């Protein structure tokens, strides 16, 4: 197997910026390359083909190049529609092998994360399983962390995360963080709190419940 | 050039199965059929590939002695057979065509795959249909509260969750579902409203489950 | 007489011209091709190769034809010339042979392998062709003498070796070559037929072509060729207008003959759109 780096893992540029996406190989490959465009949840074209060639179709804004192991992709005005990630594959040896793929998305200003904490419903208690909530709503950029903390004993290990995706209208994201344990566990404890560090937060925001 | 996948659907591990893209528009014979395959919320990945005129077909490491790739020319269609899934087969299989021409036999180029199909989920998941469970995520104690629905323990995807019968559509919000440890997806969808409004006008959630057909009006309030 | 062979003469130099030019255009193209990423074939870069090694021999014997058949060098160019002429030819022979099936194979068989397997085996098919062409065209230089340059058979069964060597020319030169460059492009073109893309872009007019050209190049130089030889084996009587019109249809279809170096970078590259617009950007 042929193990093909791809950089940058993310990328972050308003309409009409230029891009430049690169794939490092490990061998030398003579020109044997491809780079697609996968929509969310579509099959994924063929945007370039062989070391620069254009399949026929694609806008002329497309283009490729290349220098000894190492491939590029150039984009000289990033349209509205151009936003979805790129793959880079090789041809030269099988098995073929993809790459990471450089997702492109929106670009905006700071905003900070409206956060939110929902215990569970005392109905919920009877399946024996409790589960909490911390929400952070309408914020960028995607990065951001979320701990637990309850009474100050740091839990890990049991929590599920879950982000959207950038929103049609404003272009922020949304995270979901939930905490699961048992209703033993739960009635334990006295009381529960959930921390958020985010870029557009000078401190982290500190939201805490009372089991009562 | 029409290519079109089938198959698929959910399979206890161990199963076995045997997808067929079956091409149009074109000889399957002139031309090689590669098998795409892409994990929920992954990168692409690489499968097995078949010529169709002599059959030679070389295959991926994680699929070596599994898979078995043929090829029909009197029906232009492509079978891969799959034994022994594991749990880490759960994925979206593509088939393309790598393309071959002929009127430029002397000086070619590196082709590429260019004619993809459609997807076509493959569940290898041992567990079994279940009806979701609605819990309500009221609003905290005390400008604009936050209430949602979390439905938990459900299977398969999809589930489709509507607030109000459709009369709120702004500032809701539907996170994809993650797979829980036990197997059994869960899903949060929660709105943001005036704090006023609260205590007033009755909220209710609409989880519909056409697996089950299963449907539930959860009245949040707190 | 003499008129014939000025006519020849003129005949040949503008052939030298032509096919020295192209060929080296071809084979610059070629070379620079790769940095654009394109998948040039190793066949036609030795083809045409061969054809410039034969063009820029044919002075010499243009020059020997003009001196009324006389050989003012010495032998070390008898023998450098006639080796390397022939193994040229013999080199562009068969390389027209195995890339009628390479490109037949690749159609079928090669739809389906990595680029770095069908560079390796055609790299070995062309060594292999290149030591094979060299091994059978050493025994005519082998024997060859000055003293008027010709060869000098052993006596002991000179009129054998005669014979024997025709043999050669036309069994592993013209025979085998002919039966399967026609075999593989019918097959090419029946498969061509099987299919529906292929047709639109392709065009069947061109393989036939390829297939008769070969002929029209090399069929009556053999047929004057066997010819001679009955006549030296004096199955056919012996007189004047015989000889005489032996002596000048062998000039003539030698003359013809050497039209297949500077033909094939006009019948195999030439007309190929990508090679075309790949030139225009060059
Ligand atoms: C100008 C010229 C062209 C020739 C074209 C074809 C053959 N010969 C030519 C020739 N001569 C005559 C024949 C011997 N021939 C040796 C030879 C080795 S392998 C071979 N091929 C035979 C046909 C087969 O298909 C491939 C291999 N031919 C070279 C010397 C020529 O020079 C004329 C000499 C002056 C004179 O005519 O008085
Ligand atoms: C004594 C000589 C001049 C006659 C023998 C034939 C000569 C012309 C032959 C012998 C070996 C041949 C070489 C063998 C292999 C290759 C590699 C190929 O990728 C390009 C052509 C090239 C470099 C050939 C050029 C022609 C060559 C040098
Ligand atoms: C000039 C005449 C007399 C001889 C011509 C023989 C040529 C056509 C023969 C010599 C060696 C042969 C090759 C030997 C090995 C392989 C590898 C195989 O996987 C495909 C066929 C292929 C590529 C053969 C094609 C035909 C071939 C090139």
């Amino acid at each position: 197997d042929i193990q093909m780096t791809q950089s940058p893992s993310s990328l972050s540029a308003s309409v009409g910026d230029r891009v430049t996406i690169t794939c490092r190989a490990s061998q030398s490959v003579s020109s044997a390359v491809a780079w697609y465009q996968q929509k969310p949840g579509k099959a994924p074209k063929l945007l370039i083909y062989s070391a620069s060639s254009l399949y026929s179709g694609v806008p002329s804004r497309f283009s490729g190049s290349r220098s000894g192991t190492d491939f590029t992709l150039t984009i000289s005005s990033l349209q509205p529609e151009d936003f979805a990630t790129y793959y880079c594959q090789q041809s030269y040896y099988y098995p073929i092998t993809f790459g990471q793929g450089t997702k492109v998305e929106i670009k905006r200003t700071v905003a900070a994360p409206s956060v939110f904490i929902f215990p569970p419903s005392d109905s919920q208690l009877k399946s024996g399983t409790a589960s909490v909530v911390c929400l952070l709503n309408n914020f960028y950029p995607r990065e951001a962390k979320v701990q637990w903390k309850v009474d100050n004993a740091l839990q890990s290990g049991n929590s599920q995360e879950s982000v959207t995706e950038q929103d049609s209208k404003d272009s922020t994201y949304s995270l979901s963080s939930t905490l699961t344990l048992s209703k033993a566990d739960y009635e334990k404890h006295k009381v529960y709190a959930c921390e958020v560090t985010h870029q557009g937060l000078s401190s982290p925001v500190t939201k805490s419940f009372n089991r009562g | 050039v029409q290519l079109v996948e089938s198959g698929g659907g959910l399979v206890q591990p161990g199963g076995s199965l045997r997808l067929s893209c079956a091409a149009s528009g074109f000889n399957i014979s002139s031309s090689s059929i590669h098998w795409v395959r892409q994990a929920p919320g992954k990168g692409l990945e690489w499968v097995a590939s078949i010529s169709p005129s002599y059959g030679y077909t070389s295959y991926a490491d994680s699929v070596k002695g599994r898979f078995t790739i043929s090829a029909d020319t009197s029906k232009n269609t492509a079978y891969l057979q799959m034994n022994s899934l594991r749990a880490e087969d759960t994925a979206v299989y593509y088939c393309a065509r790598v393309s071959y021409w002929d009127w430029t036999w002397g000086w070619s180029k590196y082709e590429g795959m260019d004619y993809w199909g459609q997807g076509t989920l493959v569940t290898v998941s041992s567990a079994s249909t279940k009806g979701p469970s609605v819990f309500p995520l009221a609003p905290s104690s005390k400008g604009t509260a936050a209430l949602g629905c979390l439905v938990k323990d459900y299977f398969p995807e999809p589930v489709t969750v509507s607030w109000n019968s459709g009369a709120l559509t702004s500032g809701v919000h539907t996170f994809p579902a993650v797979l829980q440890s036990s197997g059994l997806y869960s899903l949060s969808s929660v709105v943001t409203v005036p704090s006023s409004s609260l205590g007033t006008q009755t909220y209710i959630c609409n989880v519909n489950h056409k697996p089950s057909n299963t449907k539930v009006d959860k009245k949040v309030e707190p | 007489k003499s008129v014939l062979l000025y006519t020849l003469s003129f005949i040949y130099i503008f052939i030298f011209v032509i096919g020295m030019i192209a060929n080296s255009v071809v084979v610059w193209v070629n070379i620079q091709a790769k940095t654009t990423g394109y998948d040039t074939h190793c066949y036609i870069l030795n083809l045409a190769i061969a054809d410039l090694w034969v063009v820029l021999t044919i002075p010499v014997w243009v020059v020997s034809l003009v001196q009324h058949n006389q050989w003012p060098m010495g032998e070390l160019t008898c023998k450098v010339t006639h080796l390397i002429f022939s193994i040229n030819l013999f080199g562009s022979i068969f390389f027209l042979t195995c890339m009628s099936v390479d490109r037949y194979l690749s159609i079928t068989y090669f739809t389906n392998t990595p680029s770095s397997r069908k560079k390796m085996v055609r790299r070995v098919v062309c060594i292999l062709v290149w030591l094979l062409a060299f091994c059978v065209s050493l025994p005519d230089t082998y024997y060859l003498k000055t003293v008027y340059c010709r060869s000098f058979y052993p006596e002991h069964s000179i009129k054998e070796w005669l014979i024997g060597m025709e043999l050669v020319s036309v069994v592993l030169g013209f025979a085998v070559p002919f039966s399967i460059i026609a075999v593989f492009y019918f097959l090419l073109a029946r498969a061509i037929s099987a299919s529906s893309d292929q047709e639109k872009h392709s065009s069947r007019k061109i393989i036939f072509s390829y297939v008769v050209v070969f002929l029209v190049c090399w069929l009556p130089y053999h047929v004057a060729v066997l010819l001679d030889i009955f006549s030296i084996l004096h199955y056919i009587p012996f007189t004047c207008r015989l000889e005489h019109a032996l002596f000048t249809a062998l000039h003539v279809t030698q003359c013809l003959s050497l039209v297949h170096c500077c033909v094939n970078p006009v019948l195999y590259s030439f007309i190929n759109r990508n090679y075309r617009y790949e030139l225009m950007k060059a």
